[PDB]
């Protein structure tokens, strides 16, 4: 259910630094901690808003009609 | 364009009447769901 | 937040904290008896049948069905079935009078039994409010 | 310049960090919140959907269009559509983007705040261009589509403060800290063998002088000297920020004065 | 669902203006400013102002309800100085402080490289 856009808590835009945080996982061969703070996500808020999601949009997209 | 129905099973556009049963003419399956209304929504973006 | 109460960030929430989608599927089916005796799905008008439920049918379309899409409120009736007398006696379901949402869903299939039978999805989202529970 | 006195030790496209020298707790309080709330900008405040078969809801849609950061530079000459005399909104009040994106693609296709369109004419003024700070070029994931799925809908774009909706935010975090040696004594530091080995001390520590251990208590001392990095979203520049901050702050007062003058007639 | 509109925090109603001066029941030369939505961003910065006026006895502000925007500033000043008068200073002064602010900031943003 797509990174939401912007830190519920500060604001700062998050929905745009999803795909790029799985790059630096996936092909980078990075850390988690380090991979968020190469994003720029310094505070804990920031942190937790792209650490703790769960994207089942791509599980929803898997149905067929 | 101007439709009633849409089978659930192949994602078909349909339109019969009551006169002429359910279920969809080439598929089969006896499911259909009713299709947006052409009356536009609009949402507060809040 | 005395006593077992909290405070919520109100621009927290309106970044999309603890928000919700609430959905509900109302449905019914046309008759339970008779060979020939059957009820019917259709928007009903003052034709001899008189008792009648209003919250206006209004937003019904001729098989006595909203559209997919439509915005419902109060008693707004979802669904237009008519019981037959010996004039068209309504037995229409009006949206659940606490409830307001937008209509999801409409699926219009049949029985083991070979009967006409509909089911109504509304979405609703449920922002998070007062006396919310967490 | 006669007053407060401004500090910048580091600042960049989307932060400032700096130094805020004579002035009142209240004052650097009071811009602070003026930062957050207050200052207007452009914001989607309105979708129309034509069509919408993505595994998404249509207000779920609506709710991140609006959290989408759009352009507010020309943003002062852009009216308050409860202002502006048109029956509902126009081209002085009101910005209108479009979408349409439809998943053709076998692989799964993405919509993009990139993807958003300006239809109204926007008389060159600079607004409601979709901010885009990501390095690839594309915006804020909006939504995602599989191959059969189609999403088309219009958007108006209006001048709202943050004090209405989150969304209106040209916000991001504020940092603020005072006195990093608690000289003031204005706040007693809660420990279980030792306050100064327990809590750590700040990156403002080198900006001031060490207390003193064996001196008396400054009784008269009155906190003054703020160490502050504002941080932005992107639709106004850090810099207008604070500028505005400053300015809308300074309106705001302004009224207060002027509403006296109104009283002082009848 | 019994909740107001967001704009219900900055937008003046029917009629309602944004002072309503009266005059202090109690204590002599004091007044009762209430503010119509308004909160703690200009409350405490008038009140604090108002504060370094030498020539006013007393100055403070409450938010009696959290639920509405709007604050009772209460000003008592000297013989012979109306309060009306205290808070034009003080408001002048914030006008001023903030001026110097703006083109101080204005200013070392120039000079500053990225
Ligand atoms: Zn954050
Ligand atoms: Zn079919
Ligand atoms: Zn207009």
């Amino acid at each position: 259910m797509i990174v939401p856009v912007r830190c519920f808590s500060c604001g700062k835009v998050v929905g745009d630094k999803w795909e790029s945080y799985l790059n630096l996982l996936q092909e980078d061969e990075l850390d988690e901690g380090t991979a968020l703070s190469r994003l720029g996500l310094k505070r804990y808020c920031c942190r937790r808003m792209i650490l703790t999601h769960v994207d089942l949009i791509e599980k929803f997209l898997r149905y067929n009609p | 364009a101007t439709l009633k129905y849409i089978c659930a099973e192949c994602s078909s556009k349909l339109s019969l009447s009551r006169t002429d049963a359910v279920r969809c003419k080439d598929c089969g399956h006896r499911i259909l769901l009713k299709a947006r209304t052409k009356r536009l929504v609009q949402f507060e973006a809040r | 937040n005395q006593e077992d109460s909290m405070i919520m960030n109100q621009s927290s929430i309106d970044r999309g904290l603890f928000r919700s989608l609430f959905f509900r599927s109302y449905m019914d089916q046309e008759k339970k008896y008779g060979m020939s005796i059957t009820e019917t799905f259709e928007k009903p008008q003052r034709t001899n049948t008189l008792r009648m439920k209003h919250g206006t049918y209004d937003k019904l379309d001729d098989d006595g069905l909203i559209a997919p899409g439509v915005r419902v409120s109060g008693e707004d009736v979802i669904i237009g079935k008519t019981t037959p007398i010996s004039s068209k006696r309504d037995a229409s379901t009006p949206l659940r009078s606490t409830e307001n949402g937008i209509v999801d869903q409409v699926l219009v299939t049949t029985n083991q039994d070979g009967l006409k039978f509909v089911k109504v999805r509304v979405r609703t989202t449920k922002i998070p409010q007062i006396g919310d529970k967490f | 310049e006669e007053g407060p006195q401004v500090k910048i030790r580091e600042a960049s496209k989307d932060n400032v960090d700096f130094i805020l020298s004579n002035v009142d707790l209240a004052m650097a309080n009071s811009l602070r919140r003026v930062m957050i709330a207050e200052i207007p900008t452009l914001a989607i405040d309105s979708v129309e959907v034509e069509t919408n078969t993505t595994v998404l809801a249509d207000e779920f849609i609506a709710h991140r269009l609006g959290l989408i950061p759009l352009q507010s530079m020309d943003i002062e000459q852009l009216e308050y559509s409860r202002d502006c005399f048109c029956e509902d909104h126009c081209d002085k009040c009101s910005v209108v983007l479009t979408l349409q994106a439809f998943g053709e693609s076998e692989s799964t296709t993405n919509v993009y705040s990139k993807d958003l369109v300006i239809v109204s004419n926007l008389m060159g003024r600079n607004i409601g261009h979709p901010i885009i700070q990501d390095k690839e070029g594309n915006g804020v994931l909006i939504c995602k589509l599989r191959k059969g799925q189609e999403l088309k809908l219009t958007c108006v774009a209006k001048k709202g403060i943050a004090k209405e909706h989150a969304k209106w935010g040209p916000a991001a975090a504020i940092e603020f800290e005072y006195d990093p040696w608690n000289k003031l004594k204005h706040t007693d530091y809660w420990y279980e063998q030792d306050s100064a080995k327990e809590w750590p001390q700040s990156k403002n520590c080198e900006y001031e002088d060490p207390p003193n251990e064996g001196d008396p208590f400054d009784y008269k001392a009155q906190a003054d000297t703020f160490y502050m990095n504002v941080e932005s979203v992107g639709s106004i520049p850090v810099d207008q920020v604070v500028v505005r901050g400053i300015d809308t702050l300074q309106k705001k007062v302004a009224s207060i004065l002027l509403a006296l003058t109104q009283m002082d007639q009848d | 669902m019994n909740a107001p509109d967001r704009f219900e925090l900055f937008l003046l109603g029917e009629g309602e203006s944004k002072l309503k001066i009266d005059p202090d029941t109690k204590a002599p030369n004091a007044v009762v400013i209430t503010f119509e939505k308004e909160d703690h961003t200009l409350g405490n910065l008038i009140r604090a102002e108002l504060l370094n006026d030498r020539k006013v006895l007393f100055a403070a502000y409450k938010v009696e309800h959290p639920f509405f925007a709007r604050f009772k500033l209460r000003i008592q000043t000297t013989e012979g100085y109306d309060p009306k008068d205290a808070l034009k200073n003080a408001c002048n002064s914030i006008i001023n402080k903030l001026g110097a602010l703006k083109t101080n900031f204005e200013t070392e943003w120039n000079l500053q490289t990225l």
